[PDB]
């Protein structure tokens, strides 16, 4: 199973400096030998070797060097310990003991099946076991995936393997927005060309203004010139950020970013030869399980004439108190997505003591109208009847189960499902978003079912089968196209798209508002459908994804999709919507899809892909729903991404030696002072085993940085009661002073870090927007990850205090102003204030969208340079609906005197000032940026309602967005409503120019 | 025949406001409210259906809107009525000081639940560790007993030989191992029974901690609804 803790034992966090262990010698002979926490296994083997001989029948015994160590791990394996230059306290051993075998089986197969299963958190060989034929096929089907990927990065070697390893860091478009080309001097930029001259490895520097549309190339052809052949590569100072494809110089992000911040772009030359020298050729070989053998009167849907029937049996039991409930049943119900294709049917009321139905329930649906994503989704309720002739409703466990297997077969005879506990906050009676399938626990309450049989295997038709052929409006269909994927659609304008659905084509965009006016529960209606999206133009990546969410769950649909995204979707794109597409995994049907083989293909040719890909994966393995899946997906990564595999498995084992360690402080050293734990983290710290895990890793926060060193001196355990540590380590690259010396990272164990993480995705994405639109709202989307349950990395911004700590250290409504005066003396000031300014309006509209938490003096933080930011964001949309039932949209950055007086410059009448006026205007911009793409950020969140966040679990929840968007108003009463909830917030101050027409 | 003073009309509640009315009700509920004209919703086959009020479809027979929903009468209707039969009391002071005794109830039972849950998590996720913990043993057992079966097939011609050289320390040596080997089977065997023992008394420790949260959280969403209730009361009946 997945490991209980990252301690060194079971029930033993650290193993102490000397540890007993039990050695059990291949004669029978047992020898208790003392070891050292940290000593390897070569040593171990030679002084048990050695103290064996002091034993009878050691002549039975061979030499030392014929034999391998064994023993049980965490996560109750049994592994063979081929590397024996690890140290027993990384051996994950269950009790400390140790067996001494002969090596046996295939060595190498062993060898990276262990390496997979300590990145996945899970042994390899428990997939071998499962009995369903649809996780084996999966496993040998999704080769194919693999081998593709790696042939076709050996395809231009070694530039192809470059291109994989370091992918360009590129925007989707060459196109620079005005204002940043406005920065540049008649169309061309000032860049650094260094290089490292040999033998002494001395720093040479070469300034070159240049076209900012220069190819990586045009720019080493100027630094030749500045005494072809295109021999050498660019590189970013400070980080393993590479310009290997012919993209114009300001299309790659890092460029981009110094127009806009006015910094200095350093680049370094290097020989092409010097990084294609130290590249391994990446080697996928065929596992066992594809290379072994298996398998040791059929109807059609649409001849089956009949309705549909579903029998409840019983139920083994549930958990509820008899003196406080009255009767229990099976509610049920047949979807779509979360829509029923007929009414909800419930069995009889049974008692809590005796859960037995024998209840054949009717459904009104005709088996040939079933769709292909039909569903069973049941529960098994409770009923309260206490209270008047009112009844109170509550789920007790839950199910959901596809009517149609992978291999298109509806389901029949007897069944037993083992049900899921309800979701926190779900008050629902079911869950039609959670997952299919049985609960791996069977020590859950096990529903028995039982489906009709006709005979035979009923299959779904085939597609051939299914292609069955049996001027005032072109202005309203626009008008519907244009409405966000939350609108409501009334039956008339579904009756409407319907009958429109030919001329439907025209708007391309319009796909998701006729899939919804289609009747599912009618195969006249879908076999019509699915006609349609076979010859339906392609749309946008952004578009898209909307039918990838859980309300599109039909597999011609989806697969319409996932082409949008293979011909049109840019690695910029992928990358930054990545969380996204990892989560709407769990919606899909089945393990073998169109989605999770192109995103595996993605992973797998880009290793910046690969790399979030394998952490939004790897962090959600504790979750049970979709560990299988999740497991699955990450064996053929790991199995075919080559080398990154010992680079992940280095983070792997870095996170769990920082678990471990939060763990001892979180538990066993809780109740004492902060220097008593400091001087507890001191001392572990500077063990070598600790050393040797925690230094010289990839940063799991942005793989292109290098955690060389750690700077001991300036670790620590942060006050907040959580005990996040700081982290400091040295960046070890050779420029590394243009970049930063520092990469300081907080680890926090213990709060949930996904909510936070969206937050900060979606500000980048706004970020953009505005960025894109000629708005220069700069944002500070730092890095966090989760890397587990309750776990992950937040980067530190430097040079930054919170306003509590600026408010201290010298207080009054001015201390803020003058603590900016004083970081930014003389001509530096004005842009200290713009940059303010500039923060602070993006954080005010960004907030307001998302309804944020509350925001105060210690989660709002200033950058010396004047950059505002927000932090620990926490909450976001209605938080509050349930706690307090009060129907508002809040302002959690309501603007303080403290930041009105920065914006002014200090000025007594701070609204009625020039300074402020700009700033209103920045925001009613933004605001209307952000509300022009909506339908993007709806479904971004639509895509997150399976993802287990609590304040994000329906449709309704995501309402919010449309309240604070204003999108049932016109454009200009949007605007109205946004200044009126500022002007409430601040008591005053919030004007603009023109009524009426709302014309300057 | 009359307009505003109808029980299906609704006015400015909003569509997740109806969707939570309409929820699990039976074919033919409905109500009207405000469009974004207004908005007869109508339940059908599990899902709420939205019907615009221009008149459907044109030209119309609308008389008023009352002739339209009447012509219907589109079976059940949802009543402003005995909604407003929870709040009792005639004062705003007398609403005010329920409403603060309901919200003080709700928090009080809302930080139950939140503490209820936490342990519910916890207790959860340490059965699941003892668990594997279990199979781990079941597994460290099988290898110390295959130590067993080893020692026994070898020593048994070794110690036959023994006898014949009379070298009877070389047998108390070998039956000396064979002693710390069976008395370290026997205290990893009991170590299992005690996690075997912890893990049963969990395990219905667990199920306790779900029949007490099962209890709760119908109570708690009557006690939010009662609350919201008041709330929207004192809100109607105070100025606005
Ligand atoms: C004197 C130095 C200067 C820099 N610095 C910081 O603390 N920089 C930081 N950058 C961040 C921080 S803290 C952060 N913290 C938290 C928690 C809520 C978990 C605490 N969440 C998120 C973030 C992200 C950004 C020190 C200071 N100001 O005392």
């Amino acid at each position: 199973p997945p490991r209980p803790s990252s301690g060194e034992l079971w029930g033993i966090h650290l193993m102490p400096p000397r540890i007993l262990v039990e050695c059990l010698l291949p004669n029978g002979m047992i020898v208790t030998l003392e070891c050292l926490r940290e000593a390897t296994l070569i040593t171990i083997k030679h002084e048990l070797f050695k103290e064996a001989r002091k034993y009878p029948l050691h002549q039975l015994l061979q030499d030392e060097s014929s034999y391998i160590f064994v023993s049980v791990t965490q996560e109750a394996e049994r592994e063979e310990f081929f590397d024996e230059t690890r140290r027993l306290c990384d051996l994950r051993l269950f009790q400390p003991f140790l067996k001494v075998i002969e090596p046996v089986g295939n060595r190498e197969e062993k060898i990276l099946n262990r390496e997979i299963g300590f990145a996945i958190g899970m042994p390899v060989c428990e997939f071998d076991m499962v009995k369903d034929p649809e996780v084996q096929d999966f496993r040998r089907n999704i080769l194919n995936v693999c081998k593709e990927a790696v042939d076709l990065r050996d395809l231009n070697s070694p530039h192809s393997r470059a291109m994989y390893v370091y992918p360009p860091n590129v925007e989707s478009s060459p196109e620079l927005p005005k204002h940043i080309y406005n920065k540049l001097d008649k169309g061309q930029i000032i860049v650094v060309i260094w290089v490292i001259v040999s033998p002494n490895n001395d720093k040479q520097k070469y300034t070159l203004k240049i076209n900012h549309d220069c190819v990586p190339e045009q720019v080493i052809a100027e630094a030749i010139r500045k005494k072809y052949q295109g021999k050498y590569i660019l590189k970013v100072c400070g980080c393993d950020e590479y310009f290997l494809e012919k993209y114009p110089l300001s299309q790659y992000k890092y460029i981009r970013s110094c127009i806009m911040l006015g910094r200095m772009p350093n680049l370094m030359l290097m020989a092409k030869e010097s990084l294609y020298s130290q590249l391994p050729m990446d080697c996928f070989t065929m596992p066992s399980y594809s290379r072994r053998i298996s398998t040791a009167s059929t109807k059609s849907l649409w001849v089956i004439n009949s309705a549909l029937r579903i029998k409840i049996l019983c139920a083994t039991y549930v958990n509820v108190n008899i003196r406080d409930i009255d009767k229990i049943y099976v509610r049920t119900g047949i979807y779509h997505g979360g829509e029923p294709l007929c009414d909800n049917v419930n069995t009889q009321r049974v008692p809590c003591s005796n859960p037995r139905w024998n209840e054949w329930l009717n459904y009104d649906i005709y088996i040939p109208d079933l769709p292909r994503a039909a569903r069973l989704c049941l529960s098994i309720c409770s009923v309260k009847g206490r209270k008047g002739a009112k009844e109170e409703h509550c789920p007790l466990a839950w199910g959901n189960i596809n009517l149609f297997d992978y291999t298109d077969t509806l389901v029949s005879g007897k069944m037993a499902l083992n049900l899921w506990p309800v979701p926190h906050g779900l008050e629902d009676l079911l869950n039609p978003i959670g997952v299919t399938g049985s609960n791996p626990n069977k020590e859950t309450p096990c529903l028995e079912l039982e489906f009709d049989w006709f005979s035979s295997v009923v299959k779904f038709p085939d597609m051939s089968v299914i292609e069955e052929h049996a001027e005032n409006d072109k202005e309203q269909l626009k008008a519907i196209s244009t409405r966000d994927p939350l609108s409501e659609i009334t039956e008339q304008e579904k009756d409407f798209l319907w009958s429109h659905r030919h001329y439907c084509v025209t708007i391309p965009e319009i796909l998701p508002k006729l899939l919804l006016s289609v009747k599912w529960n009618s195969r006249d209606e879908v076999a019509q459908m699915y006609c349609l999206v076979k010859d339906w133009p392609p749309i946008k990546p952004e578009q898209a994804m909307e039918l990838l969410d859980c309300n599109y769950p039909d597999p011609m649909v989806r697969g319409f999709a996932v082409r949008c995204l293979e011909k049109y979707l840019t690695d910029d794109k992928l990358s930054q919507y990545l969380i996204q597409l990892v989560q709407v995994l769990k919606y899909e049907q089945y393990l073998d899809n169109l989605l999770v083989r192109f995103l595996l293909k993605k992973a797998l040719t880009n290793q910046r892909i690969g790399h979030f890909f394998f952490w939004h994966l790897k962090s959600e393995m504790h979750n049970k729903t979709v560990s299988q899946r999740f497991g699955l997906l990450l064996e053929s990564y790991c199995r075919a991404c080559g080398m990154y595999l010992k680079h992940l498995n280095r983070q792997v084992e870095a996170m769990e030696k920082l678990i471990n360690l939060t763990d001892i402080l979180k538990q066993e050293k809780k109740d004492e002072t902060q220097k008593v734990q400091m001087k507890f983290l001191v001392e572990q710290m500077r063990r070598p085993d600790f050393m040797d895990a925690l230094q010289g890793f990839l940063s799991p926060l942005n793989p292109a940085h290098q955690l060389g060193n750690l700077r001991l001196e300036e670790c620590r355990i942060m006050s907040s009661a959580k005990r996040p540590l700081w982290l400091n380590w040295e960046n070890p690259d050779i420029m590394s002073e243009l970049l930063f010396q520092n990469n300081e990272i907080i680890f926090k164990n213990g709060d949930d870090l996904r909510q936070d993480m969206l937050t900060l995705q979606i500000i980048r994405i706004m970020e953009n927007i505005w960025q894109n639109q000629g708005l220069d709202l700069r944002m500070l989307p730092y890095g966090c990850l989760s890397i587990g349950d309750c776990v992950g990395l937040i980067e530190v911004v430097r040079n930054s205090h919170t306003i509590m700590q600026i408010q201290c250290k010298g207080f009054n409504s001015h201390t803020l102003h003058q603590w900016l005066k004083d970081k930014n003396k003389g001509e530096i000031y004005d842009a200290a204030i713009d940059l303010f300014t500039r923060s602070c309006a993006g954080y005010c509209v960004a907030t307001f969208i998302l309804g944020i938490g509350d925001r105060h003096n210690s989660n709002i933080m200033v950058k010396d340079d004047g950059q505002l930011f927000h932090i620990d964001f926490g909450h976001f949309l209605d938080h509050k609906k349930k706690k307090f039932g009060y129907k508002r949209e809040r302002v959690p950055f309501v603007l303080t005197q403290d930041f009105l007086i920065v914006i002014s410059k200090g000025a007594q009448e701070c609204t009625k000032t020039r300074e402020f006026e700009r700033f209103q205007e920045m925001c009613y911009k933004a605001y209307l940026a952000i509300r022009q793409h909506a339908n993007l950020f709806i479904n971004l969140f639509s895509m997150m309602l399976g993802s287990g966040m609590p304040e994000l679990q329906s449709f309704d929840d995501i309402a919010y967005i449309r309240k604070t968007l204003a999108l049932d108003k016109t454009e200009q009463e949007a605007l109205e409503y946004f200044m009126k909830q500022m002007n409430d917030a601040h008591h005053g101050g919030w004007t603009t120019k023109m009524d009426w027409i709302f014309h300057t | 025949m009359s307009l505003q003073d109808a029980e299906w009309y609704w006015g400015d509640i909003s569509r997740e406001e109806v969707n939570e009315k309409l929820r699990d009700t039976a074919d033919g509920t409905f109500l009207v409210r405000d469009a974004s004209d207004y908005t007869l919703t109508l339940r059908k086959g599990g899902n709420n259906k939205l019907i615009k009020i221009f008149g459907f479809s044109d030209p119309l027979t609308f008389s008023s809107v009352v002739e339209l929903i009447n012509h219907y009468r589109l079976l059940y209707p949802v009543s402003k009525y005995q909604q407003d039969q929870v709040v009792k009391e005639d004062n705003i002071e007398a609403v005010g000081k329920k409403l603060h005794e309901y919200n003080t109830q709700f928090q009080e039972k809302s930080r139950e639940y939140d503490r209820l849950y936490e342990e519910y998590t916890r207790t959860s996720q340490e059965i699941q560790m003892k668990r594997t913990a279990i199979e781990a043993f079941n597994e460290t057992i099988k290898i110390f007993e295959e130590q067993c079966q080893t020692q026994e097939r070898y020593s048994k011609e070794y110690i036959e030989k023994f006898k014949r050289e009379g070298n009877e320390k070389e047998i108390q040596r070998i039956m000396h191992n064979y002693d710390k080997l069976k008395s370290r089977i026997s205290e990893i065997i009991d170590s299992r029974r005690r996690l075997e023992e912890d893990l049963k008394k969990q395990a219905a420790e667990y199920r306790e901690i779900d029949k007490r949260m099962n209890s709760i959280k119908p109570d708690l969403i009557q006690l939010r609804k009662t609350r919201d209730q008041y709330l929207m009361w004192l809100t109607q009946k105070g100025v606005r």
